[PDB]
C-alpha cells in the first residue's frame, strides 16, 4: 500500500525562525475527480492526542494559525510552519486519505533551538521506607537544561558505577524549551551500607567545570 | 463540543480478545466517517481500520486483517473495534478519530496491553527535599502495566512539576519519579502530596514528602 515518507526525521530550529518539513508519497494521492491532493498534516504535541493541522494538502483547519501552511502536488509534499513559538515543540506527521489503508509518515520530531540553559543539579538519597523493603534507590536531578546533552555519572566513595543507573528525560518543555533529566542508581541495602559517598557529577555545555551533588550515609 | 472517549483498554493475554468502545458525542454521529488509529508510546501513528456512515464499507491495516473488527452503532453513537489474537505488536494506545476532511477530532485513547505478566500496583517513597530553590518528589516504583498518573497537592501544585516518562527495569517493572522545584522555605510552611492513580491495580497513594 502507498508508502509516505517524512524528511527530515528529526528539526531543530530556532525561535521566531521558518520550519521546513517534507512528505513523500509512493504513488500520487491527487484525486482527480474531487481536484484535490488527499493529504492530511497533524501536529502532536507531548502527552496530547494528535491535532489537524491540515487536510486536502493545503487547507487549514479553523482554529489553527495562520503559521501553519501546506503545499505541494501529487508526491511531494511540505509543511511550513513560519515564525516557531516555543509551543510548536511536538512531533508532526503528514497522512493520505486517499485510498486505505490510510497511511501516515513516520513522523517529523521537532525541537525548539533556544539559548544554551545549565542544569540546576539535585541528588535524593534512599528512603527509610524503601530501605527497610530491602532495596536503595539514589536519583539525580537535572532541571531545565537546554541543550538536551549531558553526561551523569554516578561515583560510589569516587569509584565509578557503570551498568547500575537509569535515565530519564523529558520533553521539551512547551514554554521554556528545557529538558529535564533524572538519574536513578539502584542496589540492594547490603551494597548500600557497605558505602558512604554517593555522588553524582554532571557535565553540561552550559557548565563552566563538572558539577557534583553528593552525600554521605 | 465534539467529544470522543475510547474505553475498554486494558492488559490483556497474547492469544486473547479485547473489544474498545468509542463514544461519541457533539456532533451527527452518523454523518461521518470514523477511524481507528494506534500508536506504541514513544512511537509513531499507525493507522487501523475505518467504516463508512453505515458501516457498509470497511478497511483494516495489513497487520490486522482478518483479526480486527470494526462496528458502528448508530443510534447509540458508539463506534467498537474488536480485536482477536492479539500479540505484543498491538501494544499500543487506541485512538478514535472522527473523519472530515482529515481526521479531525480524537480520543485521549485508551492503552492496550498484549502480556503475559502480572498486574502489579506500584510502592511509592519519598524524594527528601535537598535544602534558595529546593527540590523535592515521589519515586513511583515497580508497578505494571503503564500507565501510571501523578500529581501534587491534589493539584493545586503544578508550577515547576516535573513528571518523567517511566522507564523499563531490568526486573520488567516500570518505575517513574515525579519531582517539583519551591522556594527552599516554603519547606518550614508548605505540605506537600503526591497523589498516585495506578488504575490497572487499583492502587491510589496520597504520599507526604517532607523533610
Ligand atoms: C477521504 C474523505 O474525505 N472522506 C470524507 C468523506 O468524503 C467523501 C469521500 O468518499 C466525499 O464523497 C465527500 O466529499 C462527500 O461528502 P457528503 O457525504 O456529501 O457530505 O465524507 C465523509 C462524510 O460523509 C467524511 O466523514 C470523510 O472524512
Amino acid at each position: 500500500d502507498i508508502q509516505l515518507t517524512q524528511s527530515p526525521d528529526s528539526l531543530a530550529v530556532s525561535l521566531g525562525e521558518r520550519a521546513t518539513i517534507n512528505c513523500k508519497s509512493s504513488q500520487s494521492i491527487f484525486r482527480t475527480s474531487r481536484n484535490k491532493n488527499l493529504l492530511n498534516w497533524y501536529q502532536q504535541r507531548p502527552g496530547q492526542p494528535p491535532r489537524l493541522l491540515i487536510h486536502w494538502a493545503s487547507t487549514r483547519k479553523s482554529g489553527v494559525p495562520d503559521r501553519f501552511s501546506g503545499s505541494g502536488f501529487g508526491t511531494d509534499f511540505t509543511l511550513t510552519i513560519t515564525s516557531l513559538q516555543a509551543e510548536d515543540v511536538a512531533i508532526y506527521y503528514c497522512q493520505q486519505y486517499f485510498s486505505p489503508p490510510y497511511t501516515f509518515g513516520q513522523g517529523t520530531k521537532l525541537e525548539i533551538k533556544r539559548t544554551v540553559a545549565a542544569p540546576s543539579v539535585f541528588i535524593f538519597p534512599p528512603s527509610d521506607e524503601q530501605l527497610k523493603s530491602g532495596t536503595a534507590s539514589v536519583v539525580c536531578l537535572l532541571n531545565n537544561f537546554y541543550p538536551r546533552e549531558a553526561k551523569v555519572q554516578w561515583k560510589v566513595d569516587n569509584a565509578l558505577q557503570s551498568g547500575n543507573s537509569q535515565e530519564s528525560v523529558t520533553e521539551q518543555d512547551s514554554k521554556d524549551s528545557t529538558y529535564s533529566l533524572s538519574s536513578t542508581l539502584t542496589l540492594s541495602k547490603a551494597d548500600y551500607e557497605k558505602h558512604k559517598v554517593y555522588a553524582c557529577e554532571v557535565t553540561h555545555q552550559g557548565l563552566s567545570s563538572p558539577v557534583t551533588k553528593s552525600f554521605n550515609r | 463540543e465534539v467529544q470522543l472517549v475510547e474505553s475498554g483498554g486494558g492488559l490483556v493475554q497474547p492469544g486473547g480478545s479485547l473489544r474498545l468502545s468509542c463514544s461519541a458525542s457533539g456532533f451527527s454521529f452518523n454523518s461521518f466517517w470514523m477511524h481507528w488509529v494506534r500508536q506504541v508510546p514513544g512511537k509513531g501513528l499507525v493507522w487501523i481500520s475505518f467504516t463508512n456512515n453505515e458501516g457498509t464499507t470497511t478497511a483494516y491495516a495489513d497487520s490486522v486483517r482478518g483479526r480486527f473488527i470494526i462496528s458502528r452503532d448508530n443510534a447509540k453513537n458508539t463506534l467498537y473495534l474488536e480485536m482477536n489474537n492479539l500479540r505484543g505488536e498491538d501494544t499500543a494506545v487506541y485512538y478514535c478519530a472522527r473523519g472530515d476532511g482529515g481526521l479531525d477530532d480524537w480520543g485521549q485513547g485508551t492503552l492496550v496491553t498484549v502480556s503475559s505478566a502480572s498486574t502489579k500496583g506500584p510502592s511509592v517513597f519519598p524524594l527528601a527535599p535537598s535544602s534558595g530553590t529546593a527540590a523535592l518528589g515521589c519515586l513511583v516504583k515497580d508497578y505494571f502495566p503503564e500507565p501510571v498518573t501523578v500529581s501534587w497537592n491534589s493539584g493545586a501544585l503544578t508550577s515547576g512539576v516535573h513528571t518523567f516518562p517511566a522507564v523499563l527495569q531490568s526486573s520488567g517493572l516500570y518505575s517513574l519519579s515525579s519531582v517539583v522545584t519551591v522556594p527552599s522555605s516554603s519547606l518550614g510552611t508548605q505540605t506537600y502530596i503526591c497523589n498516585v492513580n495506578h488504575k490497572p491495580s487499583n492502587t491510589k497513594v496520597d504520599k507526604k514528602v517532607e523533610p
